[PDB]
């Protein structure tokens, strides 16, 4: 039982943003400003259950129908949080309740806790093509938004979950591209290219959740889990990149991801992390010290189905050969955007690539997980260690080193509230190597140190100095941890006086 | 152009670049056959799509018929990585009355002393409920980029390819649609156009100043690409 820095919400929290120190969470019907320091709340704002109305339009609000012929109340799920700095620094949030349809809060030139003050709803009216819908940005039923400057705009890079409610002059897309406007009231679609949609047709047949995605090495990266093949039973995880264009989507291609046990495959991405190894992980997987690998915690599929069991696995791969697999000289047509016939298909910027065959990779834990579901990851080098922290459907939180080479067991083990591990986590280090992961579990945020831990749970000056040395651990007069946590002058790893 | 005032009458240089027939981004015609512009005015790569509309006042060409001279485009030269510079190939040189002039361009090594006027001109955005369409233009003071850096507050730091203009305390400036457009000063005796509109920040934020592209640091490369 470990005690920690932990703020608690009245509603789940979806997402999480650290800003100019302080922390801001997206939760149902709120966001929340917490101190980066100790996690007391600052400040609130109610995003607040909202009415749904045909006639109660995107940007505008209503208890002006609040009395209802056929208009229902809503929960406002926080579905994407993403703090702009090129502008004038504002926090944009992006709700599942108005048709996916983001806000802007402005932080004044002094007060950052002021998400509050001065907050401008984004939906410019549409008249060129009324028929598109660019402030519609976030899906109800599953987005992952990522943000990047380029060319000197704002870019909005957007996977979401689409589910055919057809839509009259909102629609949204499975994956798009648009910019802000320097007006800052709008979202604009460079070109019809800017957009890739699953068919009307299959829009329902099943769907495509996106787990993940990041920017590296100047493409865009999304991690999904969808249809190994339409109508097709079984289910899969995959990787989409593309290069990185306002312009539109550009080189774009799926390409099947296979973690093993060692075939006993993980089929469903549960989270991910991107981060650079340490030497020892490095020379062992391909290497390079300052090189992009995505560790990617996985699962085994329940049979015909995309839920998963409690078997867990996780397995890295490098960007760099992730994309040398999608470049090297077989393949298939993206059959869920263009038709499985008609032209493109039967051929052979413009093309649009599915891969018939998967990158695999085998666990790194050895099955150390394969009977609990992991569903967070997040990693840290430690000198020459790699190390991973874990998150568990039954709430235990624990890190672990990553290797081929020895089958480590994990360092430090405990339960986090009942609630299970969220895969939105922080990592943000401080000068020396340490920092701490913000860690969500139900409705709780939690400040868990990256480094001094897995000392804390010796009761004893022996039983401390026997510790895994790596840890590096020592014993402070009456308690155990690490030389740089220890008040006094002595610190050991070595000597119990008489106690 | 946000808080500008309609030009007096159409201007020589200035051209409205046209996708998919609406307008979307200025250009300074440098020479007959040469429209110098911004690489954010190119969504498609097809150059089917565009068509540069020259000797205009209205951005519709609503006043003038008598001068409007519109061209296909039939090439886009893109201009060194860091800038956001391309040079546009008319499909047959604009011909030169005197409602359709070219501007002047720097030397490459050049300055401009601080303080110098000049101005922005476009048909962008004026935040008015109803734009009647005609050219803008603001007046802006060149700013030095070392304390143009400090009036960004550290947001930004200009490169040796950047160049600075705002108006003294107020709002006013270039914004969407104005791309691709000159900023255009003068000092010796004549016209030169001296800076190139791109994104921005935001428009017309009291008392922040607009920075552009320095075309002397790419007129070297002007030259080597136009003259022929």
């Amino acid at each position: 039982k470990y005690q920690l820095p932990n703020f608690t919400a009245e509603t789940p929290i979806q997402n999480v943003i650290l800003h100019e120190h302080h922390i801001f969470l997206g939760a149902t019907n709120y966001i929340y400003v917490l101190n980066e320091e100790d996690l007391q709340k600052v400040a609130e704002y109610k995003t607040g259950p909202v009415l749904e109305h045909p006639d109660c339009f995107p940007c505008q609000d209503c208890s002006s129908k609040a009395n209802l012929s056929g208009g229902v109340w809503k929960d406002n799920i926080n579905m994407a949080l993403v703090v702009d700095t090129y502008y004038d620094d504002q926090l944009i949030s992006c709700g599942s309740v108005n048709r996916g349809t983001c806000q802007r809060h402005v932080f004044p030139h002094n007060h950052t806790a002021d998400i509050q003050s001065e907050v401008h709803c984004i939906f410019s009216p549409q008249i060129e093509e009324p028929s598109q819908c660019p402030d519609c940005v976030v899906s109800a039923l599953g987005a992952k938004v990522l943000s990047s400057v380029k060319d000197r705009f704002i870019n909005f890079f957007v996977g979401n979950t689409i589910n055919s409610s057809y839509f009259p002059d909102h629609p949204l897309h499975s994956i798009s591209v648009r910019r802000l406007k320097e007006t800052k009231d709008g979202f604009m679609f460079l070109t019809d290219q800017s957009y890739i949609d699953v068919l009307p047709e299959f829009r329902d047949s099943y769907p495509i959740k996106y787990v993940h995605a990041f920017e590296s090495n100047n493409f865009i990266y999304f991690l999904t889990v969808q249809r190994e093949t339409l109508d097709a039973q079984t289910f899969h995880t995959r990787i989409i990149r593309f290069c990185s264009i306002n312009s539109g989507l550009h080189s774009y291609m799926e390409m099947p991801l296979e973690c093993i046990l060692t075939k006993e495959v993980f089929n469903i991405l549960q989270a991910a992390y991107v981060s650079k190894p340490g030497a020892q992980l490095a020379r062992q997987i391909g290497a390079s010290l300052n090189d992009d690998i995505l560790f990617g915690v996985f699962a085994q599929s329940k049979p015909d189905s995309a839920e998963p069991m409690d078997r867990s696995a996780m397995c890295a791969f490098p960007i760099k050969y992730v994309n040398d697999f999608f470049n090297k000289i077989n393949v298939r047509c993206l059959q869920h955007f263009y038709g499985p016939n008609h032209e493109h298909c039967f051929n052979r910027d413009e093309y649009r690539t599915e891969f018939t065959t998967a990158l695999q990779r085998v666990d790194l834990f050895m099955g150390q997980f394969s009977e609990v579901l992991l569903t967070s990851i997040s990693t840290f080098i430690k000198g020459d260690l790699t190390i991973a922290n874990l998150g568990t459907s039954e709430g235990r939180f624990m890190q672990v080193v990553v290797s081929r080479s020895g089958p480590s067991t994990p360092h430090v083990n405990f339960l986090l509230d009942s609630h299970p591990v969220s895969p939105e986590v922080i990592v943000e280090h401080t000068l020396n190597q340490n920092g701490y992961t913000l860690v969500i579990t139900g409705k709780k945020i939690t400040k868990i140190p990256l480094n001094g831990l897995g000392c804390r749970h010796f009761q004893s000056c022996s039983q401390c100095l026997s510790a895994p040395p790596f840890v590096q651990c020592g014993w402070c007069h009456d308690k155990c941890v690490r030389s740089e946590e220890c008040l006094s002058g002595t610190w050991t790893q070595q000597i119990c006086l008489p106690a | 152009v946000v808080n500008g005032i309609p030009t007096r009458t159409n201007i020589g240089w200035m051209v409205s670049l046209r996708y998919r027939n609406k307008h979307i981004c200025g250009g300074s015609l440098i020479k007959e056959s040469w429209v110098l512009t911004a690489r954010q005015c190119f969504p498609s790569r097809d150059l089917k799509d565009y068509e540069a509309w020259l000797g205009i006042h209205d951005v519709h060409g609503r006043g003038d018929e008598k001068c409007k001279q519109v061209l296909n485009v039939s090439q886009l030269v893109y201009g060194p990585e860091g800038s956001d510079l391309v040079l546009m190939k008319l499909a047959r040189p604009a011909v030169l009355d005197d409602f359709v002039s070219t501007i002047d361009l720097p030397n490459y090594g050049s300055t401009i002393p601080e303080k110098t006027s000049c101005s922005v001109y476009g048909w962008g955005y004026t935040g008015l409920i109803n734009y009647d369409g005609l050219l803008r233009v603001a007046h802006l003071y060149i700013m030095g980029n070392e304390k143009c850096s400090q009036h960004h507050r550290g947001k930004v730091t200009l490169n040796e390819s950047e160049i600075c203009a705002g108006a003294e305390k107020i709002g006013s400036g270039p914004c969407e649609g104005d791309y691709g457009g000159p900023l255009v000063c003068e000092q010796h005796k004549m016209r030169m156009v001296l800076g190139v509109i791109v994104p921005g920040r935001g428009c017309a934020i009291p008392n922040r100043p607009g920075i552009f592209v320095r075309v002397a640091y790419y007129a070297k490369w002007i030259h080597k690409i136009i003259l022929t």
